[PDB]
RNA sequence: GAGCUAGCCCUGGCCAGGGUGAAGCUGGGGUGAGACCCAGUGGAGGCCCGAACCGGUGGGGGAUGCAAACCCCUCGGAUGA
RNA sequence: GAAUGCCGGCAUGAGUAACGAUAAAGAGGGUGAGAAUCCCUCUCGCCGUAAGCCCAAGGGUUCCUACGCAAUGGUCGUCAGCGUAGGGUUAGGCGGGACCUAAGGUGAAGCCGAAAGGCGUAGCCGAAGGGCAGCCGGUUAAUAUUCCGGCCCUUCCCGCAGGUGCGAUGGGGGGACGCUCUAGGCUAGGGGGACCGGAGCCAUGGACGAGCCCGGCCAGAAGCGCAGGGUGGGAGGUAGGCAAAUCCGCCUCCCAACAAGCUCUGCGUGGUGGGGAAGCCCGGGUGACAACCCCCCGAAGCCAGGGAGCCAAGAAAAGCCUCUAAGCACAACCUGCGGGAACCCGUACCGCAAACCGACACAGGUGGGCGGGUGCAAGAGCACUCAGGCGCGCGGGAGAACCCUCGCCAAGGAACUCUGCAAGUUGGCCCCGUAACUUCGGGAGAAGGGGUGCUCCCUGGGGUGAUGAGCCCCGGGGAGCCGCAGUGAACAGGCUCUGGCGACUGUUUACCAAAAACACAGCUCUCUGCGAACUCGUAAGAGGAGGUAUAGGGAGCGACGCUUGCCCGGUGCCGGAAGGUCAAGGGGAGGGGUGCAAGCCCCGAACCGAAGCCCCGGUGAACGGCGGCCGUAACUAUAACGGUCCUAAGGUAGCGAAAUUCCUUGUCGGGUAAGUUCCGACCUGCACGAAAAGCGUAACGACCGGAGCGCUGUCUCGGCGAGGGACCCGGUGAAAUUGAACUGGCCGUGAAGAUGCGGCCUACCCGUGGCAGGACGAAAAGACCCCGUGGAGCUUUACUGCAGCC
RNA sequence: CGAUGUCGGCUCGUCGCAUCCUGGGGCUGAAGAAGGUCCCAAGGGUUGGGCUGUUCGCCCAUUAAAGCGGCACGCGAGCUG
RNA sequence: UGGGAGAGGGUGGUGGAAUUCCCGGAGUAGCGGUGAAAUGCGCAGAUACCGGGAGGAACGCCGAUGGCGAAGGCAGCCACCUGGUCCACCCGUGACGCUGAGGCGCGAAAGCGUGGGGAGCAAACCGGAUUAGAUACCCGGGUAGUCCACGCCCUAAACG
RNA sequence: CCGAGGGUAGGGCCCGUGACUGGGGCGAAGUCGUAACAAGGUAGCUGUACCGGAAGGUGCGGCUGGAU
């Protein structure tokens, strides 16, 4: 049946995405603690 | 008059449609049309405001002319009666001598070919729109302003109309269509006569469908909820309401009086509605 | 977190084939004029049968499965909310 | 040493289940250390509205080639979507941007909020919508509307020539629109040809033939033809389209008008460029100087912004044309022609799947287009089959029980069972025929029956032609032939009588309930006069609604028919300027602390003082409620009648052992040989009853009852047969579980149900297929039940707050 | 209670005897035939339907007879539900 | 051809008295009701009086033993549309007539459907009296209805 | 070929009968009231509507076949 992931790269980097991050106080946090933890890829990777 | 169907579905039984016979024009005016933001009873937020609401035939919006004062001695021809799925009543398309094109409700008995005009001096012929304290006492009237120059306020759905009853210094009494007595401003305008397609309260909708064409989606009672939903929730089987009805939001809903007590109006509301 | 699901908004798309034959219109009959009657025309509908599509009625299978809801047979809707 | 402990390692179950659709395989030849599995040939089978082809998502080198087989691949592997390496994606015209807007998002101005931040007209962003200029063929191992070939076209820049009041982010027109139905003419695609081209074939009894088999086209500027779409011309007046306007709008006058003309598009033809089969031969050559013609069918596509009807009344902005303003009028724009210029990203391959979403090469899920032929009434259905693609990544044997899926069955025919569950029967088309009842539509495919193939002969109308031939389409009437059987295979209702509930079509518990539940048209009550009520938000702002009482909100009821009684004492709501109670505040008789004093400070009665509550009244489609005892009539029985208690008032019409009835399988009637069910009745209704509506009701129902006809392996009562497993051999090889085990019966005992204690009995060691009685078998720290001063959801006239409102 | 699945049915049985039948007896208010009652006896047998989920029970038609109990109200790692 | 009377019908308008309700004034101890009463209304200011407004229905005197229509039935006043009937002239037509099974139309009240309207009245209903009782007569309330449009119903002591 | 009739299926009319139910007639030796005939103690009758144990009442309109 259909299942929950249904990918979609639009979808994907404007709900995730960098400047998604940064306009909400929270999507800031979000990156901070995600480059105070060292991550290597803050934000998830959509090929455009 | 209003058309029936043959019974050869079960809904046709009993639906019927408006006769569409005072039309002569089937579209609208470009240039008065405007698109209408379907709202679905969404507000800025998102939220659902006005329950049961969305999914209805697309529309055009036609842009009417509720202030009619802007032409003040301009008369203008009556080229057309149209449709108009935004309200109740049929609109009127208006040229003017001016060649300016205009929007007004139909008066009931509006003819295509018709002169009408506006103003202090108007005749006082169906179609034409005055000043209240130039209407004679007596006559009915519709498309009445609340405050002068703000806009037609009053009497304005399909069948409607408001009567003058006298005179108190720059105020005159109307009666509206609900029976109340309201002092309206003898500066604010109105359209003699009464607004057309009185036919329109024997519509008998027929089916669950016509309901959803027109945006309506289907009512959920509270009794069919459960006590999280509504105060008519839960119990066994069916029950009754337990207590006073109520709406979603626990107010009553069988006789509460919901008019601000101090509102600055009553001073000027002679007699609250009948029925 | 509405890329699953629920509702709404904007913009597109899809629904083989066959059956029934409403209003109306035309002709004829009818009458003072009508109602109305017959015929042809017409092509209505949360109309009928049935694929796609949407479902999920009953039974059987499956039950460390092909599958964390599947399979076969049967069955409901299919111009409409 | 135990924590169903944590991490890791390794056992047991076990050579066991399984190895993922029952579409299917066989042999020959190669390669190689190794072959059921790789490559090649021949035979067989499967898909063919796909299991074939193209496109968008998503995936990200999976593409091609070489060299490889440790792992990955459910076996194998010499193969691969795997390992290493090299190569491969070419655009002004295809898609997106350098264009436009939609919802939405952002947001100069502006508004709001403790902060963070919430809004917000214009503007900007935002597409699979609008707009915009490329077709056919060839080429590579791998790209091609991109390279090449042929024929076309768009924009920008500059120049030349002609023409014009030129000029815009401003004005206007246009762009610009729904659903259903549909005309004419085309094309896509298709069938036929006794005609045109073609390598060949004559088998096995016949056929050298109007024989068999193969193919008979594709693109194409200007011009022309055919079919359509779009569009009236002139003059005068003008106060409107936030300036101007010659444009547009309005008024009047005159020729024009279903015409033409002007304009645009589609199709045809078209200079020219292409392509081109079977067969044979080793993707290529040949066939071939290939032929490339006629007839028929014909779209859902095209002309298109066509036509008609209907009501629910069907985007925007730019490109474009026009109008003018500043300006500029040696410029500027328009038209033609010429030269120059033309950027960025995508392009491989998978794409109904082994490359996407499902942990897997997973029987599941995934939007758009093309989707041939014949036959069956049609069709995207069904059977076969073309092109194309496959035989599903374990096999070989065997012929047990048992399981699954399937086929048949004597006599009987529902005797099965909770129930005809299931499976039969029925089945398409044509004709004949068809009931109660009904809202006159229906019920209706009612029911029930007859016909159905092939041959010959006569013949009626239509389409295309031409009016004829031919082709194609819809019929009729005869006379015959064969079989058990003519919708000869596949796809395609069993039916009827009678109750319950819901009017109906719909909707729902994704993943145990599809219903009688929800919704539904319709009915009523109620709120709301518009800065509406109400809803969301601290607010601003929004929805309501660019709506205005024939409207919007809340509630109940639920098509329709006939109806909807009594009780306003309690609760609710509505009305009530009197009275009673009432907080802050006002007021200050009087009383107190202190200082020597003026003074300062505190307490404080009357009286004044809102809403609310008390009080008077209204109100039931508001919350709700709607009795008991005694007595009485020519026999019995009963009680129309009377009496009396209590209440706010004592259930009216209708209905009733009912989705309601405890006693209960009430009693009687009907059906049956037999009826706890079903239908019809009666009424001592435990415990119906009138919008939590009452009683009915045609039609409808994958709802739930009862009966019958038809027919059946449901059954009496079982038998045989088929394939896939089960079994055996070769290959790979799990799992829950598991204190350890050297793990028998009885009668007893034992924490009360013993393989493990006592007595007796029985018993050589170890497996394989089988059955399920025990191991209080496995699974899940019992859901029931209780307990915990454990939790959470819900309720209220529990308590105490809060918002909101007054 | 870190689980002993619960009514009825189906299937498959097995046992007790306080015996329903068939066999053998005593007494009878046993003439015969047919019964009553008690004793002995568990080898075998002990039907098919209608109603209800039913166990049970009623009823139809038969019968030599249409027995009653136990086995976790025998039996859901056997099925039914 | 000429003239007359008439509540004959249909449509649209308009006049005044009265009842009820609400607003203002003024005023206070009852009003109302009956055979007599009580329920009811009234110091929350009623009744009686004055001014204003709103709304519906019916049209006083004329009015009469009257008039008109086929009947049912028709009554303020204006107008429009329209039917029947009578008289005088004796002009036209030349038996063109009478009746009438079926048919068609009309048809008081009440009743029905859809939608308006709703002052007075008033079934049902509630209360007070009367009474042996009083599901009645009488009194206080009061919903359909009575009114308008359209469609049904088609009855009567529709009688002379 | 037709064909007595038989068979299947669906209809129409009539007759007998049926748990129970509706009113009607007659019987008279009852219980309740007194609707009508007098102004019958509320003049009566009437079509219709709603209502009440019962005769009946009331509303709306109509008739005199109404006493004074
Ligand atoms: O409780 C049970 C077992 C209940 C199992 C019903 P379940 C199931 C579970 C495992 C295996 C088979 C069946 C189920 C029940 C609850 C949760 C999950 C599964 C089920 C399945 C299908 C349909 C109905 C029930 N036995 C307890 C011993 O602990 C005890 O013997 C017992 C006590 C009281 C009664 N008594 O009659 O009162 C009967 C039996
Ligand atoms: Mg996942
Ligand atoms: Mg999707
Ligand atoms: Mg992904
Ligand atoms: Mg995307
Ligand atoms: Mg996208
Ligand atoms: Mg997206
Ligand atoms: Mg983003
Ligand atoms: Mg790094
Ligand atoms: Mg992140
Ligand atoms: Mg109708
Ligand atoms: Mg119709
Ligand atoms: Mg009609
Ligand atoms: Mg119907
Ligand atoms: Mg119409
Ligand atoms: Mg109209
Ligand atoms: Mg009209
Ligand atoms: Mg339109
Ligand atoms: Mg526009
Ligand atoms: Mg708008
Ligand atoms: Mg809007
Ligand atoms: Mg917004
Ligand atoms: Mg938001
Ligand atoms: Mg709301
Ligand atoms: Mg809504
Ligand atoms: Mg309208
Ligand atoms: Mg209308
Ligand atoms: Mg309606
Ligand atoms: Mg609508
Ligand atoms: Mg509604
Ligand atoms: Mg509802
Ligand atoms: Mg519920
Ligand atoms: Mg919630
Ligand atoms: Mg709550
Ligand atoms: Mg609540
Ligand atoms: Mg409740
Ligand atoms: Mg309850
Ligand atoms: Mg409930
Ligand atoms: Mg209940
Ligand atoms: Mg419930
Ligand atoms: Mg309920
Ligand atoms: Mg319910
Ligand atoms: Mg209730
Ligand atoms: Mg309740
Ligand atoms: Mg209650
Ligand atoms: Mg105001
Ligand atoms: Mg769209
Ligand atoms: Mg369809
Ligand atoms: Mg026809
Ligand atoms: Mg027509
Ligand atoms: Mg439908
Ligand atoms: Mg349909
Ligand atoms: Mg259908
Ligand atoms: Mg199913
Ligand atoms: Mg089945
Ligand atoms: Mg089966
Ligand atoms: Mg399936
Ligand atoms: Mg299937
Ligand atoms: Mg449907
Ligand atoms: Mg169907
Ligand atoms: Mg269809
Ligand atoms: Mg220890
Ligand atoms: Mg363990
Ligand atoms: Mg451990
Ligand atoms: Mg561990
Ligand atoms: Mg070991
Ligand atoms: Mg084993
Ligand atoms: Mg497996
Ligand atoms: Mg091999
Ligand atoms: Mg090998
Ligand atoms: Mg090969
Ligand atoms: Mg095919
Ligand atoms: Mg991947
Ligand atoms: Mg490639
Ligand atoms: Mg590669
Ligand atoms: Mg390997
Ligand atoms: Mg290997
Ligand atoms: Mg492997
Ligand atoms: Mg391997
Ligand atoms: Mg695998
Ligand atoms: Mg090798
Ligand atoms: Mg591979
Ligand atoms: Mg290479
Ligand atoms: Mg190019
Ligand atoms: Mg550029
Ligand atoms: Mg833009
Ligand atoms: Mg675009
Ligand atoms: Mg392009
Ligand atoms: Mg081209
Ligand atoms: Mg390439
Ligand atoms: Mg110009
Ligand atoms: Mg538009
Ligand atoms: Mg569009
Ligand atoms: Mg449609
Ligand atoms: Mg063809
Ligand atoms: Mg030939
Ligand atoms: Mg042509
Ligand atoms: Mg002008
Ligand atoms: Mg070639
Ligand atoms: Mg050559
Ligand atoms: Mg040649
Ligand atoms: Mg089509
Ligand atoms: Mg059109
Ligand atoms: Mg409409
Ligand atoms: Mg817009
Ligand atoms: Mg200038
Ligand atoms: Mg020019
Ligand atoms: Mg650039
Ligand atoms: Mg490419
Ligand atoms: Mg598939
Ligand atoms: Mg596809
Ligand atoms: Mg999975
Ligand atoms: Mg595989
Ligand atoms: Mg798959
Ligand atoms: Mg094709
Ligand atoms: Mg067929
Ligand atoms: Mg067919
Ligand atoms: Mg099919
Ligand atoms: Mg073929
Ligand atoms: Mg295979
Ligand atoms: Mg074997
Ligand atoms: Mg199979
Ligand atoms: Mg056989
Ligand atoms: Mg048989
Ligand atoms: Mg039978
Ligand atoms: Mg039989
Ligand atoms: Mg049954
Ligand atoms: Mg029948
Ligand atoms: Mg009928
Ligand atoms: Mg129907
Ligand atoms: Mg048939
Ligand atoms: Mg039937
Ligand atoms: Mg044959
Ligand atoms: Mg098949
Ligand atoms: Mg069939
Ligand atoms: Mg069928
Ligand atoms: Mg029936
Ligand atoms: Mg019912
Ligand atoms: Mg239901
Ligand atoms: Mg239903
Ligand atoms: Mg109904
Ligand atoms: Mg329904
Ligand atoms: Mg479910
Ligand atoms: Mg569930
Ligand atoms: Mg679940
Ligand atoms: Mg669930
Ligand atoms: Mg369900
Ligand atoms: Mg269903
Ligand atoms: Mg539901
Ligand atoms: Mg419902
Ligand atoms: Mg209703
Ligand atoms: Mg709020
Ligand atoms: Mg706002
Ligand atoms: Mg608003
Ligand atoms: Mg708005
Ligand atoms: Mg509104
Ligand atoms: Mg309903
Ligand atoms: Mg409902
Ligand atoms: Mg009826
Ligand atoms: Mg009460
Ligand atoms: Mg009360
Ligand atoms: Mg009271
Ligand atoms: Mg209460
Ligand atoms: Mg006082
Ligand atoms: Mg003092
Ligand atoms: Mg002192
Ligand atoms: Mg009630
Ligand atoms: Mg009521
Ligand atoms: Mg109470
Ligand atoms: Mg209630
Ligand atoms: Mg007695
Ligand atoms: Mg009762
Ligand atoms: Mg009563
Ligand atoms: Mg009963
Ligand atoms: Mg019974
Ligand atoms: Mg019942
Ligand atoms: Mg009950
Ligand atoms: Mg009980
Ligand atoms: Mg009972
Ligand atoms: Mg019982
Ligand atoms: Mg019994
Ligand atoms: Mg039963
Ligand atoms: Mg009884
Ligand atoms: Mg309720
Ligand atoms: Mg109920
Ligand atoms: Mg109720
Ligand atoms: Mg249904
Ligand atoms: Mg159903
Ligand atoms: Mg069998
Ligand atoms: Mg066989
Ligand atoms: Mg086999
Ligand atoms: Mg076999
Ligand atoms: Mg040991
Ligand atoms: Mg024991
Ligand atoms: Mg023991
Ligand atoms: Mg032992
Ligand atoms: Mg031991
Ligand atoms: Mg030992
Ligand atoms: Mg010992
Ligand atoms: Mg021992
Ligand atoms: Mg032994
Ligand atoms: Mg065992
Ligand atoms: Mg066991
Ligand atoms: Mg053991
Ligand atoms: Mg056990
Ligand atoms: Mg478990
Ligand atoms: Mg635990
Ligand atoms: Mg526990
Ligand atoms: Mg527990
Ligand atoms: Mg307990
Ligand atoms: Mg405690
Ligand atoms: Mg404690
Ligand atoms: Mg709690
Ligand atoms: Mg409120
Ligand atoms: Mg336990
Ligand atoms: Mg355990
Ligand atoms: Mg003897
Ligand atoms: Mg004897
Ligand atoms: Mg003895
Ligand atoms: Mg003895
Ligand atoms: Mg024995
Ligand atoms: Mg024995
Ligand atoms: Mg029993
Ligand atoms: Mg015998
Ligand atoms: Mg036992
Ligand atoms: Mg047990
Ligand atoms: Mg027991
Ligand atoms: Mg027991
Ligand atoms: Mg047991
Ligand atoms: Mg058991
Ligand atoms: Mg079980
Ligand atoms: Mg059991
Ligand atoms: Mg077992
Ligand atoms: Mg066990
Ligand atoms: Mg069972
Ligand atoms: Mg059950
Ligand atoms: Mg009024
Ligand atoms: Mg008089
Ligand atoms: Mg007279
Ligand atoms: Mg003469
Ligand atoms: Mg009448
Ligand atoms: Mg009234
Ligand atoms: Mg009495
Ligand atoms: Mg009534
Ligand atoms: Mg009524
Ligand atoms: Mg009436
Ligand atoms: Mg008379
Ligand atoms: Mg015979
Ligand atoms: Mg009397
Ligand atoms: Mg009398
Ligand atoms: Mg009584
Ligand atoms: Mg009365
Ligand atoms: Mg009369
Ligand atoms: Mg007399």
């Amino acid at each position: 049946m259909k299942r929950t992931w249904q990918p979609n790269r639009r979808k994907r980097a404007k709900t995730h995405g960098f400047r998604a991050r940064m306009r909400t106080p929270g999507g800031r946090k979000v990156l901070k603690r995600r480059r105070q933890k060292g991550r290597w890829r803050l934000t998830p990777a959509v090929r455009k | 008059a209003v058309k029936k169907f043959k019974p050869y579905t079960p809904s046709r039984r009993f639906m019927t449609v408006a006769d569409f016979s005072e039309i002569t024009k089937t579209e609208p005016e470009k240039s008065l049309v405007k698109p209408l933001k379907k709202t679905g009873g969404r507000n800025n937020q998102g939220r659902i405001t006005v329950r049961f609401r969305g999914g209805g035939h697309k529309r055009l919006y036609r842009i009417i002319d509720f202030k009619r004062w802007d032409k003040v001695g301009i008369p203008a021809k009556v080229a057309a009666i149209e449709y108009d799925p935004n309200r109740s009543a049929r609109i009127a398309l208006l040229h003017y001598v001016d060649g300016e094109k205009r929007y007004i409700i139909a008066p009931d008995g509006l003819q295509v070919g018709q002169q009408v005009v506006a103003g202090p001096d108007a005749p006082i012929q169906v179609g034409n729109a005055l000043p209240l304290r130039f209407i004679p006492v007596g006559t009915v009237v519709h498309a009445v302003e609340l405050e002068p120059k703000k806009g037609a306020k009053l009497a304005r759905a399909a069948g409607t109309s408001a009567q003058i009853q006298g005179r108190e210094g720059d105020y005159v009494i109307l009666r509206l269509p609900s029976g109340e007595l309201r002092k309206v401003h003898g500066e604010c305008y109105a359209t003699v006569g009464a607004v057309g397609n009185a036919d329109h309260k024997n519509i008998v909708l027929g089916k669950a469908g016509r309901s959803r064409w027109l945006g309506r989606r289907p009512h959920v009672r509270g009794a069919a909820m459960n006590p999280v939903d509504h105060p008519h929730g839960g119990g066994e089987g069916r029950a009754p309401r337990g207590r006073p009805p109520a709406s979603p939001w626990g107010w009553q809903t069988k006789g509460l009086k919901t008019r601000k007590r101090r509102k600055p109006s009553s001073r000027f509301i002679i007699a609250r509605r009948k029925k």
